[PDB]
DNA sequence: ATCGAGAATCCCGGTGCCGAGGCCGCTCAATTGGTCGTAGACAGCTCTAGCACCGCTTAAACGCACGTACGCGCTGTCCCCCGCGTTTTAACCGCCAAGGGGATTACTCCCTAGTCTCCAGGCACGTGTCAGATATATACATCCGAT
DNA sequence: ATCGGATGTATATATCTGACACGTGCCTGGAGACTAGGGAGTAATCCCCTTGGCGGTTAAAACGCGGGGGACAGCGCGTACGTGCGTTTAAGCGGTGCTAGAGCTGTCTACGACCAATTGAGCGGCCTCGGCACCGGGATTCTCGAT
């Protein structure tokens, strides 16, 4: 399932990141990486909404999530 | 026929995709993969639409930043490629 | 029902440039700003009481958490816009 | 009367203080630190919109936009140094390019 | 200072500060940059050029436009002084 | 005058581990930092999950879900186990 | 009255829940505590101390030292990647770091 | 009214061999010599910025002398938590 | 009979040995003082200092420099470099978000 | 290539000390055990937002070809770094003297919390337009050979 | 190098639509006008711990002199990644429809706070002794320049 993250995204999310040449070996790495971060971020939101006692993780779940792992988001509060 | 050098359009590319802030990465298989990834922290669970958005802005930044990062340490290695070490570097140094 | 600085906001809009509006997603993240530094002030105020025994927080501890999180040029117009709004207060 | 308006503010000094006892700070809260946060909260608003206009004014935009923010957050050091480890929905980056990667 | 307004000023003959950094420079200063001499409101080079005369400048003369050379851009960068006064100062168009 | 920390249960704690074993004062005070700063931590959580959740108490669920975010997989669930345990035997 | 007994003792901890439960009251984390959360935070701090503390008089056995000193608690704490997680923005005094070299450093 | 002689310069007095030594426990094995300015000031600017704020709770305190207290909240609000000197 | 010498960073490799085992303080404990009531003199007059405020700055002054050494001692490493250059430090303290 | 100086390191053993471990008074902070009000657990209802599924379009991702320019293994040579010996020099240690200010206690009162009564700032939610998205044709900017 | 092919980009004009800029109804949370209990401000007093300085020792820093190996400029050459065309596919969209559960309202009572009597627990001070440090000498390791 995670290879639906495409090569074209890998690249301009490069691209806005400055990039201009890409070893092929970067599409896994990257994909490996934010599989990490997904999962670090969603399983403190899922504890979140566990603790509400919900069944829908709410878009605050993700900024407290976000904000206790030092990445505060603007435009969801 | 024409063609452009290698490299011309991809620094065309670094300018469309820096001056624009639209979401690059598809919605759909986004959203498919965050849902795969919950359920491993629970079963059954369901989302905030917001929450999906949220999610995806979240990551794409945390994805450029690094990139940023990556490109500054190939750059340091005196390439103009990116490769998994200068990923890892960046990584390491930012204690993840 | 539910609270937002938005208006307020949008005055501070209206003084600084009459005639420049505003999106709702900018509005929005307007309002994450105003909330993110409440509470830093907020959370060092009550450290400052914790750190000195104090019951209250005061003038003084909003004075020092604004010198303690704010950069340079900020922390003194802040601090003089502060001591300016509680001076007029006062009188 | 208005509490703000002896404090000569927009800000709500009223919903300050009861959001300042609600917040469990402390077990109390003297009458002018929410006016002191108040014009606190405000000059930066003032601040950041002051800027984030002259960004739309540039981009001739009369309306301020998640971009504008963004753009005027990384521009001057102060917020940026203030804000550093936010991130700004639809904000996107600087446009920035190392100098070793261009021709010649 | 911001002494230009949206002036499309163009720059022409192996300017010795890049492009970009004259553009900036213009465009602090409230101007804006071309590369069309018929949009044109002055232009700006290194002397060399005016001793080239390269049919880019010759038709900036034959629009009569004033030019000057590149320590204007310093100068103004640096100055509040009356553009009229500072063509004399930077001259290279003995025209117009 | 007079002060208080948490030596003794660190030092408790040390013979139930190590019989044999001391340890500095310094050593000790690190310790005692240690607790304090976990300490600090959970109850900031749980208040802010109090806070979320508009309860005026802090609870046994808001220390178990504290620790379910701030701490590390394996030692959070010794953590959880020990704390639920904890409180059954105190409840009886 | 019944012979006076602690909280800490009915919850099998060495840790003072009475001392906690103080604490968190005058912490101002909520407006009110129920008994539970004082219980459990204790039995947290006393394991993960323990959890400490097991592998630190491990690290001081293995210097052959029967007392703990900060080397033995940095030690411990960054060889375990649960610990070093919880404390990687934690600074230990006379911790020292661990001894690392990388190999291309090395003699061929 | 006593006073010690008045302090300029004495970032130069954190020494060469110091700063090899504290680049060998970093494990670095080779040093350039510009490294040495560079560190200085680099140590300069992060004494400064924990000192400030120490000092910053030192006023809020009415002292006139900094604690380890002072030192310790400097560090953790900058994200440096050192334990060693906690009460 | 020549006198010995050990090959260029051999004793360097047995330092980095030493200074790795010991935990003791590496700066010069007086004139690190001193730098410290300066800077802090720039901010207020007279300041005074408990002992232990010193050391404990000494300490996380140090413990900041080495871990920043060896973040530094990696971007060399990655540089292809054995010997570390003030552009190792600067890229780990951007990367570090210090600047 | 493997083999001797010899330099550094780590290992037993007598001293001795001083920090850690320990024990006793004993103050206040925990517990004991009673209220009581309201937090919040629990039932109920409803409507909304999330979930599911459907057909169509076309933007996107993909898959293949190719060439150039990038990465990168190799070489020379230059010096800037490491190592080691002599110098000096200032850090370090003891112990001494002064006195600033941190720490504590006691008093007194200013003022922040709390309460009730009043009401307009601020919130919800209709609605009109001009901000700006979307072409679209157009006139610039700029890249790339081929000269 | 210039010079023109190209194609990509930014700039006028229309337009249209729908988001935000603004108005009205109205209610609750601020706020005006009380009261008082205690937080904290101010004074006074103690003494301790900080600050300064002097003399002596010797560890460290500074300083100078090789020299070798690491830094890095050049470069030959192999591929892997950028650009571009043609293929295919699945994202997207606007639709529909469903019902789970999130959200609001409402009851009732479990239990955390508040006070008050009691006492033993943990802290502060004063012992006393053994784990550790400390040479100091002795055994082992590891390095380098021979071979």
């Amino acid at each position: 399932n995670i290879q639906g993250i495409t090569k074209p995204a890998i690249r301009r999310l490069a691209r806005r990141g400055g990039v201009k040449r890409i070893s092929g070996l970067i599409y896994e790495e990257t994909r490996g990486v934010l599989k990490v971060f997904l999962e670090n971020v969603i399983r403190d939101a899922v504890t979140y909404t566990e603790h509400a006692k919900r069944k829908t993780v709410t878009a605050m779940d993700v900024v407290y999530a976000l904000k206790r792992q030092g990445r505060t988001l603007y435009g969801f509060g | 026929p024409h063609r452009y050098r290698p490299g011309t359009v991809a620094l065309r590319e670094i300018r469309r995709y820096q001056k624009s802030t639209e979401l690059l990465i598809r919605k759909l298989p986004f959203q498919r993969l965050v849902r795969e990834i919950a359920q491993d922290f629970k079963t059954d669970l369901r989302f905030q639409s917001s929450a999906v958005m949220a999610l995806q802005e979240a990551c794409e930044a945390y994805l450029v930043g690094l990139f940023e990062d990556t490109n500054l340490c190939a750059i340091h290695a005196k390439r103009v490629t990116i490769m998994p070490k200068d990923i890892q570097l960046a990584r390491r140094i930012r204690g993840e | 029902r539910k609270e937002s600085y938005s208006i307020y906001v949008y005055k501070v809009l209206k003084q600084v440039h009459p005639d420049t509006g505003i999106s709702s997603k900018a509005m929005g993240i307007m309002n994450s700003f105003v909330n993110d530094i409440f509470e830093r002030i907020a959370g060092e105020a009550s450290r400052l009481a914790h750190y000195n025994k104090r019951s209250t927080i005061t003038s003084r501890e909003i004075q020092t958490a604004v010198r303690l999180l704010l950069p340079g040029e900020l922390a003194k117009h802040a601090v003089s816009e502060g001591t300016k709004a509680v001076t007029k207060y006062t009188s | 009367k208005t509490r703000s308006s002896r404090a000569g503010l927009q800000f709500p000094v009223g919903r300050v203080h009861r959001l300042l006892r609600k917040g469990n700070y402390s077990e109390r809260v003297g009458a002018g630190a929410p006016v002191y946060l108040a014009a606190v909260l405000e000059y930066l608003t003032a601040e950041i919109l002051e800027l984030a206009g002259n960004a739309a004014r540039d981009n001739k935009k009369t309306r301020i936009i998640p971009r504008h923010l963004q753009l005027a957050i990384r521009n001057d050091e102060e917020l940026n140094k203030l804000l550093g480890r936010v991130t700004i929905a639809q904000g996107g980056v600087l446009p920035n390019i190392q100098a070793v990667l261009l021709p010649k | 200072d911001k002494p230009l307004s949206n002036m499309k000023i163009l720059t022409l003959g192996k300017l010795s500060r890049n492009k970009d950094e004259v553009k900036a420079m213009i465009e602090k200063l409230g101007g804006k940059l071309t590369g069309t001499a018929n949009k044109a409101s002055l232009c700006i080079s290194t002397k060399k050029e005016v001793e080239k005369m390269n049919k880019k400048m010759e038709e900036v003369k034959e629009a009569n436009i004033r030019v000057v050379s590149e320590d204007f851009l310093q100068d103004v960068s640096a100055s509040t002084k009356s553009l009229q006064e500072l063509f004399l100062a930077h001259i290279l168009s003995p025209w117009g």
